[PDB]
This record gives structure tokens, sequence and C-alpha cells, in this order.
RNA sequence: UGGAGAGUUUGAUCCUGGCUCAGGGUGAACGCUGGCGGCGUGCCUAAGACAUGCAAGUCGUGCGGGCCGCGGGGUUUUACUCCGUGGUCAGCGGCGGACGGGUGAGUAACGCGUGGGUGACCUACCCGGAAGAGGGGGACAACCCGGGGAAACUCGGGCUAAUCCCCCAUGUGGACCCGCCCCUUGGGGUGUGUCCAAAGGGCUUUGCCCGCUUCCGGAUGGGCCCGCGUCCCAUCAGCUAGUUGGUGGGGUAAUGGCCCACCAAGGCGACGACGGGUAGCCGGUCUGAGAGGAUGGCCGGCCACAGGGGCACUGAGACACGGGCCCCACUCCUACGGGAGGCAGCAGUUAGGAAUCUUCCGCAAUGGGCGCAAGCCUGACGGAGCGACGCCGCUUGGAGGAAGAAGCCCUUCGGGGUGUAAACUCCUGAACCCGGGACGAAACCCCCGACGAGGGGACUGACGGUACCGGGGUAAUAGCGCCGGCCAACUCCGUGCCAGCAGCCGCGGUAAUACGGAGGGCGCGAGCGUUACCCGGAUUCACUGGGCGUAAAGGG
């Protein structure tokens, strides 16, 4: 009548509700970031954002994210981060940006 | 690891006239044969149920209502019986019938009486009846405490011991000693029971005589070696709904009721021609005989059948004689009380279904696929008794219908579709009332199909009274293909059944040779749509005694018409007389209820011929109208309660009252 | 099955003697010895001329009905010489010759092919050791037909064998009485065998 | 190494030209016959619906428990039952359920075929190479207790283990932005900054086995693109708004209007767009002299779809056939409060149809998943079964035997035929018997060795007591078509434009080789005939290989 690969099911839950969440906290923060790095909080979003960097290649471990998956994300984070501090800001700390 | 020893085995069937209890008889017996429980519908024909140590096999259908048949083909099959009996109907006009089509066949059967709980429920008035009507030769075999409304307990003479049933639930049951009064009663019927019995075991005979008593033992003997004969039929009873005298009835069966090898042989045929018993050995060719298809949702076509020889084999390949065709049977089935048990194979002597087989219909005879290719007997002839004008109204239905029959007709061989050779309409074979009946919804209904219920017409003839003698011109005389045809004829009334006769009343030749064949292929042609309603008009001498010709003109279709014409028209002079269908009818029927039989006929446009009795009852024939002979049976069964049978045959044509003649002219 | 039935019919029709029988055929009586004529009720009339066709029937009629051998098996065997690289004339009668059946009479172990298939059959004949019972085998070049042992001293063999001494055999087949051998020499050839028979014909027969 | 024609317009002729026939081929069906066996092959219609069973699992050498059989019993006897291990039950976690198997509905298209491009990418397991495996925390099932239930199950507390999760470390080394270098679409470097590793089991226990982590390569499989090739209809002629391009964003493994926003008016079409029908494509198949025509069953490749539609989750992989969510349709149980589903897997049921099979045996072999293994699962597969459905082989007898029985048929009554046919005579002996009886199966495992080579050793057959072999061994199934010409094969009797035949031309209207029977004959033979469909014949769509004064065909 029934199979024992809902244990498969169950499991597809879990996960997808782990990352889930790791997801969409990388989301808010890259957000936060990039947000004074515009707004012109020269270090204190370096510094989130180097927080974000960590939290991102450590999903990609996982099965979250991936291959470029991290990468991609980060060559557009630090990208367009220090393309909105160069709004007049000087890279302040020595967050992630590379000098 | 036997479990099958064949003398252990019931196959037993539940018979009776209506009313009665039959069916719910069985779903009861189904329930303490199979009560199991332990901490570890009569769904398809026949069924499988344990009653110490004993298979029984049940097919509860019966009915008796109007269309037997089937429950004679069960009872060929079949070896034991139980002829339900109710109790409370009691001035039973029709306890019978069921019965005297038992012995009819020859088979042993024990009787039981269902309702002693309920009104004017008597035992005796019984016995007073099965020895009266019927008149076999019962034998008491219990005496119930309390009669109908006070039924408690029950008392088996034959081992002087009393039973009680304290509810009707089926639980509280006992063995409580006789109560204080009825036991002188018994006594004596426990006397007489052995002194029954005597009649067989002349041991139980003298030990009477000398004052010792038969052993329980040598004593159901007798009474079983006395049914088994046809002589003698233990009486039993109790209420099958409250649960009482059933599980002593089961009982019953086995210390009286036959077993498939106390039952004489089933004979079948050589290819060539020459009988010969068929052994339940379950070594011999296989020979199985089946008896009712059946379409499963959940397997499909069931075949259920009945060994008799060899043994069947799940997943083999067997041999249909009948339809010479070769089965591959893949699955045995045996049907339990509620699930199916899947067996293995089949004993002689044994009853299940088969799954497989396409052309197995009934009544097939399945030996094995190499086995001398034999065949049963079976051979049963149940014709109708009532049929039915339908007319699927538009020639839409008309279709719906033709499936209808197409597949109603192997679900019931029990019929015949007919389709009146001359005028479309077409008659719906039954067997009785309900029969064609309960069709007309299936028919209707799981076929959507609706249509309309007359009844059938009859096959009325043209003639004449006097004989006439006009002129057959034709001639068209206008400028180069004449048309020139002419003769005179004699026209004739011959006797009713007299025919087709012509003249060639022509005396050198005034009218050439090549024409003839001709004028009569004209006048053959003509006496088709009469002059009256446009039948067949018959009996009559034709006579060709005159007429010319042209030597360019005439041509072979002038003849045709003039003939045509002179045909046409003498039948119009000699004034025309509608003759109809004159049948020949024999009811069987006890001088009983003859006195309104005859009348009844009487007053159905028929005129009586005789009555040279038969049987135990007496024959009536005469002649009849079909008009007014139609749906005779609901008729016969009428003025007879069930005792009445007739058949019919056509005889000859004659001449309506007139008063019928302008009613015709429609 | 190989036909069953009258033979010394075909032998005449085909108004061309044949040896379906084998012995008896050659006494006066051949059939065809004492009336040279087809058979049936008409048979001896003046004859009208065959079309094209008849021709060429007649002619496959004939080499087939030789080898006696289903219409069935002779078309597969020249449809197989056509497409077969060499001549196909030669050819188709190249292989016809190696059934074993034949090989067998060939070689005498049978008075006529009519036997030699039946001993075929009931292996009293052998191939290089392992006996044949298909007298549809093709022998290959350098083969050894003998006569089984259980069989050698059978009547039949015996006689048979017998007036081989004496009787030559086909300049591709080299027979010792003795051992009841005989190899396969070479593949036989086109006027090693002396037949009635006209190939040309039979090919344009295949060839509509 | 390859090409056949013939019947039919007329009084006669020649031409043109249609029609017709013989040939092959079939997943076939139908008729009348029907004996054996081998290898094939068997829903072509309703992608209609479907009872039942089985088609996917497995690791205790990842982890903690419940129950049950063993040790030793805890206590003085069973008690609070602990301990080490092997079954089990499910729970964890690990892989596998995306392969395999089915089907052709859709689809005229980068789906397919081929041949290429990835400075536009991915690849679990498996090889090779390099470096590691340092510390801490942390929950949830299982379990207990408790509640709701007919049921499926469900809700609430509280524990706890791990190769489960999570933080810090070290980073051989890898990821990003920036600068420089080579290079040339995003490819390789290189420095600053910044960010990231990990898991533990078994044993014989600092050493192996199996795992883990990161990075580089190998291999295999893919994703995506592009040129070319891929049907009928102009009585479908114009089509287009995410439409065509652009910038920036999103999204992805990765390119891309794949999406969003905004700008620009562009993009496509008689080289046939758009619209409409039909169809899965190819290797191949059949036919054909060839070109060419048809075709696409089984087998092999690719694609698509798993009731119809929409969607995402997990994951190396999927928008997942026996997973999940919603809409809709159908199927079922119900204590009617709510549950359970998807045979185009194998087999079968039903319906449809002219028609297409067994709810079969075996995991013996091959092959696949999980495991150190033993071993487990495996309707994949290996076999059996029913069917002249096809092909191939074989048999119903062989040699004698009359100027030639009989019967029957024809007769000019002389006689002619069946016909060596029978008879009769010998001889071989299918079937069928007793007996014997496989190959497919040698490894994994185990022992020497060094758990490498190599050597030895053991357990392994569904078919199957089958094939096949030796001994015995009886004369032991024939049909079907046709007999005017094309076309081999002719007489008698019936019949009288009747009944009937018939592919064509045409037969039948009292002496019919054309109807119907008989005798006889011809062809083929476990088959013979018919009916569908495709090629051929048909140079009858002509490239090879045709034509247009009057035959059809020159446009005023
Ligand atoms: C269950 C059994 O054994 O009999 C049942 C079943 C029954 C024998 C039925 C009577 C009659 O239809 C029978 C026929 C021939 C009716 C016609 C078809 O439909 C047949 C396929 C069917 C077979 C059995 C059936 C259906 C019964 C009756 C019917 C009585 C009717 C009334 C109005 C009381 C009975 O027994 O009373
Ligand atoms: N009261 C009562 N009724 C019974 C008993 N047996 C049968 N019946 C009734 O008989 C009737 C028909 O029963 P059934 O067995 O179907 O009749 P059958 O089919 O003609 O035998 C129903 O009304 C039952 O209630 C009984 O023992 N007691």
């Amino acid at each position: 009548r029934n199979l024992s690969a809902l244990k498969r099911h169950r499991q597809s839950l879990k996960r997808r509700l782990r990352n889930k969440a790791k997801k969409s906290a990388i989301k808010t923060l890259s957000k936060k970031a990039i947000q004074l790095a515009q707004e012109g909080k020269a270090e204190e979003a370096l510094k989130i954002m180097r927080k974000a960097e960590s939290l991102i290649d450590k999903a990609a471990k996982g099965s979250t994210l991936h291959k470029n998956a991290a990468a991609r994300r980060k060559s557009r984070l630090m990208r367009k981060v220090r393309q909105l501090l160069e709004a007049a800001g000087a890279p302040l700390i020595g967050g992630g940006l590379s000098a | 690891k036997v479990e099958y020893d064949l003398k252990r085995l019931r196959n037993i069937g539940i018979a009776a006239h209506i009313d009665a209890g039959k069916t719910t008889t069985t779903e009861r017996i189904l329930y303490y044969t199979g009560r199991i429980h332990k901490i570890g519908t009569i769904t398809a024909a026949v069924t499988t149920c344990f009653w110490k140590d004993h298979r029984i096999n049940i097919i509860d259908t019966p009915g008796h209502v109007d269309f037997t048949i089937e429950v004679e083909r069960s009872m060929r099959v079949l070896d034991g019986a139980i002829v339900v009996f109710d109790s409370s109907q009691g001035v039973e006009p029709q306890s019978e019938t069921v019965w005297r089509q038992a012995e009819k066949y020859k088979v042993p059967r024990i009787a039981f009486a269902n309702k002693m709980d309920k009104t004017g429920a008597d035992l005796w008035l019984v016995i007073r009846t099965m020895q009266e009507r019927l008149g076999a030769r019962p034998v008491v075999m219990q005496l119930p405490i309390g009669r109908e409304d006070t039924f408690s307990g029950i008392i088996d003479v034959l081992r002087m011991k009393a039973y009680t049933y304290g509810n009707d639930l089926g639980t509280d049951i006992r063995e409580i000693p006789i109560p204080e009064e009825y036991l002188d009663q018994a006594r004596e019927y426990h006397e007489k029971l052995v002194e029954v019995a005597a009649d067989f075991d002349e041991n139980i005979m003298l030990k009477y005589l000398e004052g010792e008593e038969p052993t329980e033992e040598e004593l159901v003997a007798a009474i079983r070696k006395g049914t088994i004969d046809l002589k003698i039929t233990p009486v039993f009873l109790g209420s099958a709904l409250k649960n009482k005298g059933v599980q002593l009835l089961l009982d019953a069966v086995v210390d009286y009721l036959p077993s498939p090898l106390d039952i004489p042989p089933i004979k079948g045929t050589t290819p060539e021609g020459e009988v010969v018993e068929i052994h339940p050995d379950p070594n011999g060719p296989l020979a199985a005989l089946a008896f009712k298809i059946m379409a499963d949702p959940y397997v499909g076509r069931l075949t259920f059948i009945r060994v008799y020889s060899g043994t069947l084999t799940s997943g083999s390949y067997v041999y249909n004689t009948t339809k010479g065709r070769k089965e591959r049977v893949a699955r045995l089935l045996r049907m339990h009380a509620n699930h199916r048990e899947e067996v293995e194979e089949l004993k002689a002597g044994d009853l299940g279904a088969v799954v497989g087989l396409k052309e197995t219909i009934t009544g097939d005879t399945l030996v094995g696929e190499d086995a001398p290719r034999v065949i049963l007997e079976s051979i049963e002839v149940p014709e109708p008794v009532i049929d039915v004008a339908i007319e699927p109204k538009t020639k839409a239905d008309q279709e719906k219908l033709s499936q209808a029959l197409a597949r109603l007709a192997e679900e019931d061989p029990t019929f015949r579709v007919s389709t009146h050779p001359e005028t479309g309409q077409t008659i719906i074979s039954g067997m009785g009332e309900l029969h064609l009946e309960i069709i007309v919804d299936r028919l209707k209904r799981e076929f959507k199909v609706d249509a309309n219920v007359g009844k059938p017409q009859v096959a009325y003839r043209e003639t004449i009274t006097k004989p006439v003698d006009v002129e057959g011109k034709f001639i068209r005389q206008t400028g180069g293909r004449g048309q020139y045809g002419h003769v005179k004829i004699k026209v004739e009334p011959l006797p009713r059944g007299s025919g087709f006769e012509f003249v060639n009343a022509i005396v050198g030749g005034v009218i050439p040779k090549e024409y003839i064949p001709a004028v009569q292929k004209g006048i053959e042609e003509a006496m088709q749509s009469g002059p009256l309603i446009g039948f067949p008009v018959v009996d009559i001498k034709v006579t060709l005694y005159d007429g010319s010709y042209h030597e360019v003109d005439s041509s072979e279709m002038a003849f045709k018409i003039a003939g045509s014409m002179a045909i046409k028209e003498a039948v119009q002079k000699g004034d025309p007389v509608i003759l109809e269908p004159i049948m020949r009818v024999e009811v069987t029927t006890p001088e009983e209820y003859m006195g309104d039989v005859i009348g009844d006929l009487n007053a159905r446009r028929g005129q009586i011929l005789g009555m040279e009795p038969r049987g135990n009852a007496q024959v009536i024939r005469a002649f009849v109208p079909l008009a007014e002979m139609f749906g005779y049976a609901t008729d016969l069964r009428s003025k007879t309660q069930g005792r009445g049978s007739f058949v019919m045959f056509f005889d000859h044509y004659q001449e309506v009252p007139k008063q019928v003649q302008e009613k015709l002219i429609k | 099955g190989r036909y069953i039935g009258p033979v010394c019919r075909l032998c005449r029709r085909e108004g061309v003697k044949l040896y379906l029988k084998g012995e008896r055929c050659y006494s006066p009586k051949c059939a065809m010895e004492r009336r040279p004529y087809p058979p049936g009720q008409h048979g001896q009339k003046r004859a009208r001329r065959p079309s094209d066709y008849a021709v060429r029937l007649r002619e496959k009629q004939k080499l087939r009905r030789i080898y006696g051998i289903s219409e069935r098996q002779f078309r597969n065997l020249f449809e197989e010489a056509s497409k077969k690289k060499g001549v196909t004339g030669s050819v188709f009668l190249g292989l016809l010759e190696s059934r074993l059946d034949n090989v067998v009479y060939r070689l005498g172990f049978a008075v006529s092919r009519r036997q030699a298939r039946q001993l075929v059959r009931h292996g009293h004949i052998t191939v290089n050791g392992r006996r044949v019972d298909l007298p549809s085998y093709r022998v290959r070049p350098g083969d050894e037909i003998a006569v089984a042992e259980k069989s050698r001293n059978l009547e039949l063999i015996r006689q048979n064998l017998e007036a081989m001494k004496g009787r030559k055999v086909g300049p591709w087949l080299s027979l010792d009485v003795e051992g009841m051998k005989g190899k396969f020499l070479r593949l036989p050839d086109r006027e090693d065998l002396a037949l009635p028979v006209n190939e040309q014909l039979v090919i344009e027969f295949y060839s509509r």
C-alpha cells in the first residue's frame, strides 16, 4: 500500500527548511550592507559585508549554495559596495574588499 | 494432511416456494459454521462453510417463483437439499411444488420449518400437509417448546435431550433438560422414530421387539440410510431469524445428508454414442461440468463448476468437448463467506469457480486436454411460457436493444429473443410474468432502452366464400408496342388449409404457350396483400379457362398484370372472410381447479375438446384464437394457484365472427 | 513433404523419362516405355503449340522434379545461386547437386532419390562421423559419406552396395564398396551431370 | 552483374491514352484444411477506464533506543531485566529511489540528423596527485507521559545518540573585489585585503580497511549554441509588443528579453512568413535496374509524456512514472468528522476492434542499487506458456509389382482414362518406450602468499531429469486453389439471360473447355486461397526518362 521513501520527503522538508533560513539570512544581510555602502557608511558597511561574505561561503559548504553560487554573489556584493563607496568615501576599515 | 476425505463433503441446496426463508436461512448458516472469531449476499453461486470437520457447499437461489429451471439445474449437480418450509403459512397452497420437482431428478432432502415463532406456526399442521399434499414419509425429529410466541427451546426425539434458547440474537442457548410437562409427548414419537427407522435396519427392529433400545449410532444409520433412498424426510425446525434450531439442524446435515459418495454416478457419452457412469474418483479422466457464468469486477468472467472425475489443477489446460475448444484454466477458486480463498485444485465432487475460459458457456463438459473427449448429460429443456411485444421506440433505441440481448442472452440462457419473421416486432421469451418483467427494468435501465410493451399480432389470412369468374384484360393499343394481354379465370374457395391450385384450362391454346408462366407469377403475386387487411390471401383454387392475345402487342409482362387483375378482383367480388389462427392447447390441472379452468377457457372465444386424465391431475384439450390466448400463463396459474400447466400448438386457420370483421377494418 | 503418390506419371508428362523409382524404370516399363505420353483422359492427342511460358515452366518442373524437391526449397536455392558469385546456371546445379539425399543416391547407396532420402532420414548415413538425417544437408568439398554401423549389414545396403562393384560414380566422387565410404572429390560440373534439362530456360523463368 | 510484358476504342489500321493483370512485401487479419520442432514475433483501434499481486531498495563497520532469542545475571527467588553480540521494529542519519522498464499523446521544432563551438558551464560514484582531519557548543525523532480518533493517523509536554546541525582554529590550497603580467568574449597568473575545510567507524587498535575535508588532473555523462537537412494547403499573403535591438538589474552551473524597468522603432515574409492539416526524428525497412518511391513494427540512438493544467521543494542530477503542493475530472473506504489514490512497469480485467498471449518459473547467468563483506532487493533480465503470425528443417514411407483387377469416367462401344496407383511382396522404423543425461558456473568467498601478480580450494542451474545419447520400435496427418484468353491445366451431365461468374475483355438466352457437379488435369503443399495496405509493372509527374498544329496541353 505504501513505501518508506517518504523518509526522503520528511528530509526534503527539513533541509529546505534549513537552508531556507541561512538563505534569507544572507539575503537581508546582503542588503543591510550595500544599503550603507551606498548610504555612505564606508567602514561600518564594509563590516557587515565582511560578515555576509562568510555566511555565504559558509552556506556554500552544504547544499544551499555551491559552485559559483557563492562566488557569483560575492563578485557582485563586494562589487557594488565598492561601486558605491566611490561615491566619495575612501574605503575605511580593512574590510573584505582588497586595497 | 488429508483434509479431503470426500465422505466429509456436503453439497447442498436450499429450496422452497417463496416467502419461506431460503435466503435468510443461508446467511444464518453462514455465521454459525463460521463465527470462528479467534485471537489470531450469496456472493457467487456456491459457497463453503465448515460444520464440524465437514466442508459444506451451499447454493441458495431456488425461489420456485414461476421460473424454476435454475433450481432444477443446481439440483442436478448438488447431492443434498433442505426444503425450507414456512411454519406459519399453514393453509399453505404452495408448500408443494418445490419437492415434487426434486424426486423429479432423484435427490435426497430434509425439511426445515422456519418460522416456528410467527403466528399460525403450527408444526404438525405442516405434516398434516407434507403427507397430504405431496405425500412423502417425513419423520418428526423435533418438538418445540412453546408454539409460536412462546418459542424457547427444542427437543430432539432420537437423542431425547432438551435444549433452549434464551434469546434471539444467537447467543444464550443451552441444553436444559425437559421442562416438567412436555416429556410424555416425546416418548411415543421417539418410539415411532425408532419404529420408523425399523423399516430400514432390521437390527433396530428386532431389538425393538425384544425390549432393547437401538444404539444412537445404528439408529442414525437407519434414518440416514432411509432418507438417501428417497423414502423418508427428517423434519426439523427453528426460527432462522431468532437463530433457533440452526446449530442443531447443522448437525442434522451431516448426520443424515448424503455425502458425494453416497451419490449415484453421472452418465456421460463417448463421442460415438454410448452411456457411462462418471466415477467420482479424483484419479480418473478429468470430467467436470459447468453451470453458471458470472461477471466479476475483481476477476472477471467466472465459471462455477462441479467436478465428477479426475482433478483439475490450477494453471493447466482443459478441453470443452461441447464446443470443441481448448481452454487454458488459469486460476481455481472457492467462495468463502467473506473472502476469496484461492485454491490450487479441485478434486472430483467438489465445487467452485474457475477463472479464464471464454468459450465455455453453461452446461459445458470439460475433460482433460487429451482425455477421452466426452460429454455429460445436463440436457434440460425448459422452454418459455409468456412473451410480449417490444417495439424499441424510434429506430435509435431499436439498437440499444440489439446489444441488450447480445449480452443478456449469454448472461441468462433461460430465454430466447425472436424477431417475428414476418413483421419487425420482437418477442421476449420468458418463463413467468416477473421473469420478463424484471428484464424490462434492467433492459430499460442498465440499457436505458425505452420502448413499447403491447402484445403480439396475429397472422391472419384472406380468402373468400363464394367462387367467382371475372375478366382479365389489359390492352393498351395506341401505336406500336401495343401491350395486349387478357385472360379469364375461375376462382373457387377451398377448405381452410387447401393451399394453392391453379388450372391450365386452356384448350388448343387460345392463350399462347410462352405467356402462361407469366400469367401465374402475376396471379401468384397479387395474392399477397389481401383485399381486407393486406394478408396472404390463401386457400384457393384458380382456373385459367380462357383469354386471348395479339400477335405483336402481347408481352410476357402484359399478361402478368391481366392475371394479377383477375386475381386482384375475384377476391373482392367473392365476399372476403378474415381467417385467423387456432391453437391446440392442453392444460394439466388438478380437476380441483378444473371447474373454473374450463370456464375461463370457454370465455376465451374457445370450444372444448376433451379431458383424458394424467398423473393425479387431469388434462383438458381445445382450440383457441391466438388473440384471446395471450398471457395465458398468468391466467392458468391463477385458476390453479400454481398447480397448472399448458402447451400450445397451431393447427388451422378459421373465419372470424363477423362482428370481428369490421373490428379489424383500420 | 517430398510428394508421395504416382511417380512414373511425372516420368511421363514432362515426356522425358525419369528414374523416380530407380530400378524398375530401367525395365521395359518406366511407364513412358509403354505409353510415352501425358496422362489424363485426353493425353494422347495432337497437342496445341505451347506458349512461351509453358515451355520454361516445364523446364523448371523438369529440373526440379528430378531432384524431387519442394518448389519452396527449389526457389530458395536458385535465389541463392543468382546472387552467388559465379555463372548462375552452373552454380544452381552445383548446390542442387550438393544435397545429402542426392550425394547418397549418387553414391549409389540408394536406387532412387526417393529412397536415398529415407536412408538419410533414418540415420543410415553418416558424414565425417556425426550422422546426418537432413536430406537438405549440403556437402562441402572434402567429406566422407558413409553408412552408419548399425546399418552396414542391412539387406538394402548390400544389394545396392552390391551392384556397385562395377558401376561408376561421378568423376567428382570416389567410392569404396568395402568400407561403404565415399568422398566428395569436387563440386560436380556442368557436363558431368548429363541432364535432359536446360538451365537457361529455367532462369528466364525466374526473370519474369 | 543490371532493365520482359500482356488484355481492352475499329469493319479493318495506326497513334494517343485510361483502365486492368501477373511480381514482391506484412506486427497482419479472414476461409477451408492443420502433424513436429527450432528461432522469431504477437493491442497496429480507446494516450479510454482499470479489481489484484509484484514491479526499489539497502547499510548495525554511522547513532541512540523498543521487542525477541543467547551469555552472565543483577537481589536472597522473577523483581527497578544491566551488561557484550546477532535477529528484529520502526526512528535517525548514509547512499539509491533522476538508471533501468513503458508509451507516441504532443511536437514541423536546434525535437531529430549530422558536423562543430563553448574566453558561456556542470559532472554523485570511480582512478591519479597534494595537504589535512585541532578544539569546543547544539538541538529532534526514536523513547516516556498525556490528549483527539471509526479510520488514515494526529496534537502537546520532556528527554537523548551519531558520519545530524553549529561556532572557533589551521589553512597545503580554493573563493571574491583592486593593481600589474601573459593571453585574447569571462583563459592563465601574481601581490594587498577579505572569506572557507572537515566525521567518525571496524580491527587483530599510533597501523591497516571503510570512510571524511580541500585543491589540482583523469574519466564518464551531460547543459547550452550554431551551419546545413527535416511533410500537404495560397481557395492561408502579409505577420509581429517582450515584438527586434539597447542599458542596467534579476536569474542560472552557464549564454540569452529567460524575466523586470526604462529607452530606440525595429524584427519576419512568395527563397513562402503568418494561418490551417498531418506526423515523434534517425540507424534502418520494403520495393526498384538504377534514380527514385514508400516506410519508421521488433532491435539500437535521441526526444517527449506519465490522469488533463499550474508549481516549486530536496538534490551532483528532477521540475521527478510506483515524491510533493494547488485547480479540475474520475476511483474508493467512512463510526460521513474526514481519509486513500493514478497499470503508457510485469500479468491480467473491461471497453473498443477484423485482431494481438500467462494475474507463469528463476535471481542459475548477465546487469543494476545498498554493504568491508556475508548478503539483501531487482516483472531489468534469463527461461517456460498459448498462437501455422513469420521464417528455417522434418514426417505421413522406400524397393518391387499387370500390355494393366475393381469401381468410376469417356466411348464411334473397337476401346480410352485413373495407373504402378491399388493389391500383394519384402524393408526401414516418426511417434512411442525402459535407461543414461549436460554446456551455460567461476568467481565474489576462503587459504598460501604481501588482503599485488600468480597458485590452490569450496558453495553455486530457473529452463530441466529438458536438449542430446544407447537399447527397444508400430506403415504412421492432407490439404487448398485452379482448368475461355492474359495463364500452365478439358471432357461428360445438368442448367436455359435462370441460377450464377467476374481482375480486365467478357460467360449464361436447350447440345456452355467461362455457371453448377463429376472424371480427368495443372500448381503448390501443413498449407492453399481471399481481403486490406506499400513498391513494381507505370518513361502513367518522365533528373535519369515524357510532352503541347488537329490527340490533353501556347497565356488575346
Ligand atoms: C440471489 C438468487 O439466488 O436469486 C435472485 C437472483 C436471481 C435468481 C433473481 C431472479 C431472477 O432475476 C434471476 C435471473 C434469471 C433474472 C434474469 C437475469 O437477470 C439473470 C442473470 C438472473 C439470474 C439470477 C436472478 C437474477 C433472484 C430473486 C429475485 C426475486 C425478485 C423479487 C422481486 C423478489 C430471488 O431469489 O428472489
Ligand atoms: N419472523 C421471521 N421471518 C422470517 C423467518 N425466516 C424468514 N423470514 C422472513 O421471510 C421473508 C423472506 O425471506 P427469504 O428467505 O428471502 O425468502 P425466500 O428468498 O423466498 O426464501 C422475510 O420477510 C423474512 O423476514 C423467521 O424465522 N422469522
